[PDB]
């Protein structure tokens, strides 16, 4: 069973430039477990990322949870890039604060 | 607490 | 209401890059409270929540010692696997286990259960009645007739009827503050234009506690759980969840559809339109 990771990026509470807040790269729905989760800020890999809430659901699919804390800028981008056997290539999702 | 498995 | 245990097991083999990675992660209903993971520099138990500071040094060592020791079984049964399979000793497998007990609001059992896969696909599960198994395939089988007559469902009804759910009723206890809390949902709807005179509304649902909630877009009180799209209810990064569910709706005509949010924190539904 190969189920491709499906990638969801956002923050804890609404984007406001300056104030503190909590960016998430939630993986989910995928199949083997083996997999490579990065979060990026102006293309550069985010240091402090925490990787928790490692859970699978009914069908066995994997999920979980990479966070860091950050302070959005006006300017300022952030994405997450994933690795998985089920893709050529690895994947990068972009965060959309407008979402 | 996790439970001691037993071998498949 | 009902609280549960749960841990989910998580065995993996790497033929030529060593022995295989072994996780244990442990929940509280929704909220990560321990973790075990073979691959840490230096594998231990380790709290996942705040309140578990309320166990003394004993119960990790206890835990790290029962989690090694389940690791290293787990091996053995990567390679029995390899044998009721036919499989080749060169490929990288998955044995999964999800194990727990919920109990009601008066801390009785209300369910236990031990559900395992292997490469993503349903093995053997202990029935509701925590006396027998439900095997998948003729591999699962075999383990099933072993267990039998090794009495091991006698041996887990006694875990899942005793010791989780006393475990889960400490739990619950030391960590009230935290498990038994309700963070009421904030909401907000965002709008996004489409080609064709349409428009996109979405609904979110933001910092709360737990995490079962209910999101709907009615249109003369009608809900419209059809045209609806949304994802599944996610983690914050703070031990709260979220949540969206949006609808395609035609332009000019949005303050005819609403938003409802329900959830243990809102005594009173919420109702939000753009
Ligand atoms: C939570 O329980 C508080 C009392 O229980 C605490 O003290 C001991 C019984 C120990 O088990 C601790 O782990 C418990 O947390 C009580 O004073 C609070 O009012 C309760 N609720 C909150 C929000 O703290
Ligand atoms: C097992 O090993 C190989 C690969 O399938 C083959 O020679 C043999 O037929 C297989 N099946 C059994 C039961 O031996």
């Amino acid at each position: 069973i190969q189920k491709t990771p499906q990638i969801q990026v956002y923050s804890r509470h609404p984007p406001e430039n300056g104030k503190p807040n909590i960016l998430n790269c939630y993986v989910t729905q995928f199949h083997p477990p083996h997999i490579e989760i990065q979060m990026l800020k102006n293309g550069k890999k985010i240091p402090k990322v925490e990787m928790s809430d490692m859970s699978f659901s009914k069908d066995w699919s994997f999920y979980i949870l990479a966070h860091t804390e950050f302070t959005p800028t006006e300017t300022d981008t952030y994405a997450c890039r994933v690795k998985h056997d089920s893709m050529a290539e690895p994947k990068t999702v972009y965060w959309d604060r407008d979402m | 607490s996790e439970i001691e498995f037993a071998r498949l | 209401g009902p609280h549960s245990l749960r841990y989910f097991v998580t065995a993996v083999s790497r033929p030529g890059l060593g022995e295989p990675r072994y996780m244990e992660v442990g929940y509280v209903d929704d909220t990560e409270f321990v973790r075990f993971d073979s691959d840490a520099e230096n594998p231990r138990y380790e709290p996942r929540a705040r309140w578990m500071e309320q166990e003394g040094p004993e119960y990790w060592e206890r835990e790290t010692q029962k989690a090694k020791g389940n690791e290293q079984s787990f091996r053995v049964d990567l390679r029995t696997l390899l044998g009721y399979y036919n499989q080749s000793k060169g490929g990288s497998h998955t044995i999964q286990v999800i194990s727990g007990c919920e109990v009601g609001s008066d801390g009785r059992l209300l369910r236990g259960y031990q559900q395992y896969a292997y490469d993503g696909c349903d093995y053997i599960a202990l029935n509701e009645d925590l006396k027998t198994w439900t095997a998948a395939d003729m591999a699962a089988l075999i383990t099933k007739h072993k267990w039998e007559q090794a009495g091991e469902a006698e041996r887990l009804r006694a875990y899942l009827e005793g010791t989780c759910v006393e475990w889960l009723r400490r739990y619950l206890k030391n960590g009230n503050a935290t498990l038994l809390r309700t963070d009421s949902p904030k909401a907000h709807v965002t709008h996004h234009s489409r080609p064709e005179d349409k428009v996109t509304l979405r609904c979110w649902a933001l910092g709360f506690y737990p995490a079962d909630i209910t999101l709907t877009w009615q249109l003369n009180g009608e809900e419209l759980i059809q045209d609806m799209e949304l994802v599944e209810t996610r983690p914050a990064g703070d031990g709260t969840f979220q949540k969206w569910a949006s609808v395609v709706v035609p332009l000019g005509k949005e303050q005819y559809y609403t938003c409802h949010v329900y959830h243990q924190g809102l005594p009173e539904p919420l109702t939000l339109r753009w």
